[PDB]
């Protein structure tokens, strides 16, 4: 014990209570100024280059690798109940509700999530964060707000392309390799669920994941030790903190408007 | 802290101070500022800066095409001290 | 006729102080040379002048109001007059080299597009980088990054150019480049220059006020010629390289008799 | 650059719009007056159940409710106003889509807003179907 | 806007808004039987094919060994005669079993009931 | 294109082919020497501190989240068929086959895959690799093969603890929260394949995923430019290359010994 | 009585080259100083001596057979006589500083536990780090990392102590410390030392053979005192650091009339 | 594939849906394009798409609905006994709720 | 709550598996521990588990193996008529198969 | 050392693609022919059986443009060669609800290209109801 | 620390084996003479088919033997050594588990020893001969 | 190799002072010094720092009996190494 075994609240407990709020103080000072539509117009397109199209190589080839491995596994136990014409109940419903914005959001932290903390960390290592705040304005509303406003529109532009490559990739093994039907695949998804309670949930569960993923990648790059060892710790910690932000937050989203 | 200009025939005497604050009423009016002006004199400026020395070379390309020669006298020593710093070769400054 | 009047500050971060009752004055027209070994404050002194970090209790002025705690809007209008460089080079690698020099004067003053090209290309002759206006700054030499930071530092109208550690490790081909660039800007613009290079076979030939300090306390505030001859074994370690002196140089152990026996 | 990245985000925005129309138009269906009836055994009926005349879908149902006096299951169903030439002599039947499927209203041909169709056909339960096979 | 103490209280208010979304996610009768079949708890009762309530639990008689089940009927429906028979019906073909109160012309018992018929002796009675 | 438009084979085509050859010689020159059992015995216990137990932080908290999202989603469309007693066929069977060693190998490339790439990269910037090579000892048998043999022993041992936490996590929503069964959930997995092609397929694809993940992360740290920007690009490349090594290799395994 | 001889080794890269017909010899008992600016090889020449990389055509001999074209087991027994240091500090952060200096002579030769403690501790007094033998190596000073790498550099049998760029940027309280370590090891053991420091006042006061070279070609092969006075404007630029000379100092890409008019 | 259209009128189509495989002898020869109704008598007037390889089809052919699945899926079979013709010899589908009434009564 | 064991000898147990529920009138009163065999007669000897809440069950209870659903597994029906620690139920009835019932209906 | 790291990369890439080349396997067979009148619900790659054991597979089923009769192309493996010409084919159903499979009833020798005359088609559910009730 | 890692690795290796015995002892499965038994109809038997007497499983099936002349399959079964008192009057049939389940061997019960062939067998009946004999 | 010979009370070393020869003279070094009054050796070629520990390890176990050990006959190489590592004068002859 009691005289020296209380280091988890007096020293370690205050340390974990300081990192959760420094990310909230910086984003509160970055969303109060009025953005200029005529000045940030060649600025937001540059932030969509190292985030948008540089994370597209893990979608065009790995997008068919999610729908095809369910097409082979939609034949082992499904043939025992003679539901081969009901393949749309496992290839359309299980690719956007509990699988769409939970793998692409986790793969967002590998290419366009881990490079954002490397972006701010490399500029702080080359003395560029302190070089901007003395000339014109602090870089909280100059180089971070384009990284955040392009960060909130990143998953609703990557989830709608991810759910169609799994449907098109899943149909390359259901009606071509197996060869069980030709019109029963596209008609089984029409009698399924529609625009009432799930596709309105996909557009609201993908934007709540784009906030909490970009909240940690822009915090570990701004709040880090300016040395060669601090940039290696920020790249290793932005994945395990975002893994608890998509795999730990989907449990409270599945318990909402799902019976 | 204003920039004014007075032609007075063939002088173009800049009465106001020369700085980088206001440059808009003298930028697009340079086509009617010099047509056949052969002498440039000024004795009421305070100091020159790095943004104002570009205006001294901007009045050469449209003045030599009309068929006249422009000389520059009466200026201070600050435009000659910065002449070696930017390595301005020719048709920019009289070097007097 | 000073520029910045700094008084006793400590700036203890969490456990230890960096300064202990320091004093400094910067004259108008001279070059202030603030040297020092590794361990006492050199770079963080320049950050306390600009006021980016929050200092401790102390009286520092800039011929007027207090620097770090005056306001928020007027503080940005008074900090733009310094426009210092950095050691590694404050060049943004995500953009071109034509925009790195054209950065601090694009939105500060109102300049048209053909007028902006005539003022950003003239400064490149002053450091010798006239052809360095259409290529990527991803590759450079050992001394080209310091010249590009100087070409963008004279874009505003400055009164002190704070050179943050120039030619700390360089070839003598480019170390002899920046020893004349200090004198050409002082004899033409008439402004003050702060060099903090901790090697003096060439700094004292161009500077006029040297600042040698040790054990985080100021001890020498003389000129560049009256500090070489003085009877004290504290500042002579910095002038010529010797083995012994005020440095410990050995770091002795406990007893030197019973150790390394078992 | 300031123009090469404009082309890469140009083909990226149209790729999301092409992928958007592939799931709500090709995968799923195209998305852009009431009646009264009283049954005796509805079986496993629920809300949003499709009503059928001839063998095609013409609409859904509003709700399923009851009566605190007669204790009979009254169903509220709605159809399109274009199919209003159906005669009143039409037995509402609750059938299933094949052997194992959802229970849908299978109406046959032999109206006004709020017409209580009296001739109905209740759903079949398995406790007396196998009882009539033996007895 | 402080540095360390102003950022503490905003963390619980975001955590308290998350636990509130995951937190929230009649009169009985008695009717005995002889063979209830495969019924269990939370089984819906009916008055002819429409759900009006569920059951509470399943108990037995400790002296005569017959299944006696309880069931819940909502207070909106009260006029139920004593000659109302109760049979054990199935929903569809493969679905679970349920109770259906056949209406005829709190604490009350049902005399006329009908137990579930297992099809293991129906095919044997059809031949023998 | 044809004169100058052939840069994808002469310059870009030779860049991809050159990195495949350097990874082959790095594995061949590190697995031919005889390992000393008396010398590497305090060496392997140190290598399991930043690989095995350091990656166990994301398993004990997110391992219950895999079984809790499948328990709630195995109730929306299951009530139409009244198949609630077969919950072990939907929770236990659908976890050890293609959900276990794929999610756990994807998380291994973020905590252990990204740290092993940065650890070799920081030692090349401080020039710690060639200092061992200078005296006598090759670094391929000193800092490489302990980091290679620990990867093929961690991921088969990280997946057998991953399948148990999701089966127990499936029971929190299977018999505790929902309450549909008490003993029928544990007996539904009793009628499945115990050790014929189910548990042995959880071992043969996990030790293959243990090879292809640790081969790229050790090569990207060995083929990194020793600058401040070289160790940041290598940490972003080891996640996108291992993502195609887990999802891209999964397609050729569902066509082998799976019907 | 030469130790290592290099005969026209080029080491041509994929698009450019580093050396063009160089000639380098090292005498026994003297200090070889390899100087030069950025543009030539400084640290890549000594990697051809150890054999970590494969060079181009040419012969380099460590008084015997060819170094980079021999067997693997023979190369590990000849390279142990060098035991060079590094610029950034070849110290392992996972272990203590007592195990950093011990790491060579633990796995090379066989010493028991009372005998090993009497050999690694006595080597730290020559560099002044005996009291600093029980602390974590996570924090050091600007010149303390080069003293710990030099104390482990002489744990084996020394023949070629290649100082990998020492005191390139340092404070003058250690400038007269590390250059003394060049003179102490060369005189007491009689072994050869190779320094590649390009700072002109410090290395030329302790060396006897300077090698000034530029434009990837060797031009000076004399002593340290016979290269100061010679009539050629090629080596006086490196000795006396000035702005102009053989360098263009403009980086030309035009004529300074085509730009800045619009 | 070049196909030519036909028409047929039934009484109760059963569970025939869109894109239903029409066949002859168990081998599929086309799909069902669209299922229509009559505006007055409300009869299912189906259309058929037969490929160009099968042209010798007499007008005395009979169409009858057969079951191809327990989930409602059915299919048409052309029993042999141009452009815009209508087959008159048709037979309606069977309902499990209707065929049990004849066996009981 | 301390469950007492019993024994029962049949001739054909059918599709019985482990942990099968026993029933008295449709309600589960216990489980089945294991299914054993006799090495001299080759008859399925299955033990039963009945809780202590009901004890006065006679030994003339007709044990008939019924099916759990309609096409799945099977279970035990403890049809009481008119037992202690370690007893055997005498009145036993075997289960049925589909191939033997169609042989009597055909011939 | 440039070409040394190039030739080794071709050998590892060719060895990796060698295990992925022959993978869609999980035979000098002779083809058969049969003409039925109503196949039923057979599909491609359906196994043919003689007495419960699998003996081969069915390649495809093409229609005749002259008589409009279904022609099935069933195949027999390397065994089961000695069979008389008096055999008969009858399509059966595997189990109670499974897929259909061709069955050869044992009754010269059928060579490569010979057809069988004795064939038995399937029985549709619409025919057994109309025959039992009427 | 070279001591704190040993007590965290050692509790991790025991977690891998308690998770291994939970899927081995609490699973489906964790000295058998063979016989010969020819047949006429197999139907749905495969490898490791359950051999049963009286409904409870007593053995497994190793492989399958075929006849090149009469085309009659021979199922190679494996009776455990605990039961060696099978008479010669007992036959062997192939029954189905329930209605839609898998197929299994059901022996309806000189002493049968190793290296013997069962001659009395009536396996099953196919569905095509069930409807064809009921109607005709 | 390294050889040892007493020759009365001198403890003369005739073998070469190498870095791999301290292994046989490690378990018998406790009984090696027995009343040695003058360490003398003249048959060595060079002295290494790894072999320099034996000249310092022979002082502590020999001074506890009550007798001093003089060290003469050595070259000046061990005295240039004496100032190099700052060897103390209480265990060194300082000649
Ligand atoms: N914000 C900070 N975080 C950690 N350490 C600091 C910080 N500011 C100063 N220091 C420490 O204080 C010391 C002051 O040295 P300084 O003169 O600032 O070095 P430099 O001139 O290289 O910046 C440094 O060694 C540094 O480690
Ligand atoms: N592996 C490599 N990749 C890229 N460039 C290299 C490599 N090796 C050498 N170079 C180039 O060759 C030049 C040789 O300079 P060098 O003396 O090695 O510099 P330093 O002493 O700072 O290492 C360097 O400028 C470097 O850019
Ligand atoms: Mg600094
Ligand atoms: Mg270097």
């Amino acid at each position: 014990m009691l005289l020296n075994a209380l280091a988890s609240l007096g020293h370690k407990g205050i340390k974990t209570l300081r990192t959760f709020g420094r990310a909230g103080l910086m984003l509160f000072n970055a969303l109060v100024g009025k953005p200029e539509f005529r000045k940030h117009a060649p600025l937001l397109v540059r932030q969509l280059y190292n985030v948008g199209v540089l994370s597209m190589l893990i979608i065009v080839v790995s997008g068919v690798f999610i729908g095809m491995v369910l097409g082979l596994q939609g034949y082992l136990v499904l043939t025992t109940y003679s539901a081969e014409t009901s393949l749309g109940m496992l290839v359309a419903l299980s690719l956007l509700r509990e699988l769409g914005p939970v793998v692409a959001a986790l793969l967002f932290a590998g290419r366009a999530g881990s490079a954002l903390t490397a972006e701010i960390g490399l500029m702080r290592a080359t003395e560029q964060l302190s070089s901007m705040e003395m000339m014109a304005v602090d870089p909280l509303r100059r180089v971070i707000s384009p990284r955040f406003w392009a960060g909130v529109i990143s998953l609703p532009l990557l989830t709608v392309i991810f759910v169609a490559v799994g449907i098109w990739g899943g149909s390359l093994v259901g009606v071509s390799w197996k060869g069980i039907d030709s019109g029963f695949f596209w008609s089984a998804m029409q009698n399924a669920v529609d625009w009432r309670m799930d596709l309105v949930n996909c557009l609201i569960k993908s934007v709540v994941f784009a906030i909490t993923v970009t909240w940690i990648s822009l915090f570990n790059g701004y709040d880090a030790i300016p040395t060669s060892a601090g940039i290696s710790r920020a790249t290793t910690r932005t994945v395990v903190h975002s893994s608890l932000a998509v795999l730990g937050l989907d449990f409270v989203l599945t318990a909402l408007m799902f019976g | 802290e204003s920039l004014s200009w007075m032609q007075t025939g063939d002088t173009l005497a800049l009465s106001g101070e020369l700085d980088q604050d206001v440059l808009l009423p003298l930028w697009e009016m340079r086509e009617e500022a010099v047509k056949g002006i052969t002498c440039i004199d000024l004795s009421r400026v305070s100091r020159v800066d790095t943004g104002g020395l570009a205006l001294l070379l901007h009045l050469i390309d449209l003045a030599k095409k009309q068929g006249n020669n422009v000389t520059l006298q009466g200026v201070n020593d600050k435009v000659y001290t910065l002449a070696k710093l930017y390595n301005l070769p020719a048709d920019v400054l009289p070097r007097h | 006729a000073n520029l910045v009047d700094m008084r006793d500050v400590s700036f203890t971060r969490g456990n230890r102080c960096i300064f202990d009752n320091i004093s400094l004055t910067v004259p108008r027209g001279k070059i202030t040379a603030i040297m020092g070994p590794s361990g006492i404050g050199k770079t963080t002194l320049l950050r306390l002048i600009g006021g980016q970090i929050a200092p401790d209790h102390g009286e520092i002025l800039f011929d007027g109001e207090n620097i770090p705690a005056m306001s928020r809007s007027r503080l940005y209008t008074v900090r733009k007059r310094m426009s210092m460089l950095f050691q590694s080079g404050a060049l943004f690698t995500d953009m071109n080299v034509f925009d790195n020099v054209a950065y601090p004067l694009r939105e500060h003053t109102q300049l048209p597009a053909p007028l902006l090209h005539s003022t950003v290309m003239m400064k490149l002759e002053a450091v010798g980088l006239r052809g360095a206006a259409k290529l990527m700054p991803s590759e450079l030499s050992g001394g080209m990054a310091r010249r590009a930071a100087l070409a963008r530092a004279i874009a505003l109208e400055p009164d002190l150019i704070m050179f943050d550690e120039p030619f700390v490790g360089q070839d003598p081909i480019t170390m002899g480049v920046l020893v004349k660039l200090i004198s050409e800007l002082n004899s033409a613009l008439g402004v003050t220059c702060v060099v903090v290079s901790h090697d003096v076979p060439e700094v004292l030939s161009i500077a006029d006020h040297a600042w040698i300090l040790a054990d985080k306390k100021i001890v020498a505030h003389g000129s560049a010629q009256a500090l070489q001859a003085n009877p004290d074994p504290r500042v002579r370690q910095f002038l010529d390289g010797i083995a012994d002196g005020p440095v410990p140089f050995r770091y002795p152990a406990g007893d030197y008799h019973a150790d390394l026996l078992p | 650059q300031t123009k090469k990245n404009e082309i890469w985000v140009g083909i990226f925005l149209l790729a999301a719009l092409l992928a958007a129309l592939f799931v709500c138009l090709k995968a799923a269906n195209v998305t852009s007056y009431t009646l009264y009836a009283t049954f005796d055994n509805i079986g496993g009926l629920k809300a949003r159940s499709p009503v059928s005349i001839g063998g095609v879908v013409v609409g859904r149902v509003a709700d399923i409710t009851l009566d605190p006096k007669t204790y009979l299951p009254r169903v509220t169903l709605e159809i399109e106003q274009r199919y209003n030439h159906i005669p009143d002599t039409s037995s509402l039947s609750i059938r299933t889509s094949g052997l194992l499927g959802e229970q849908y209203l299978a109406l046959n041909v032999g109206l006004k807003d709020g017409d209580t169709i009296q001739d109905t056909k209740s759903a079949m339960v398995l406790e007396d179907l196998i009882g009539q096979f033996l007895y």
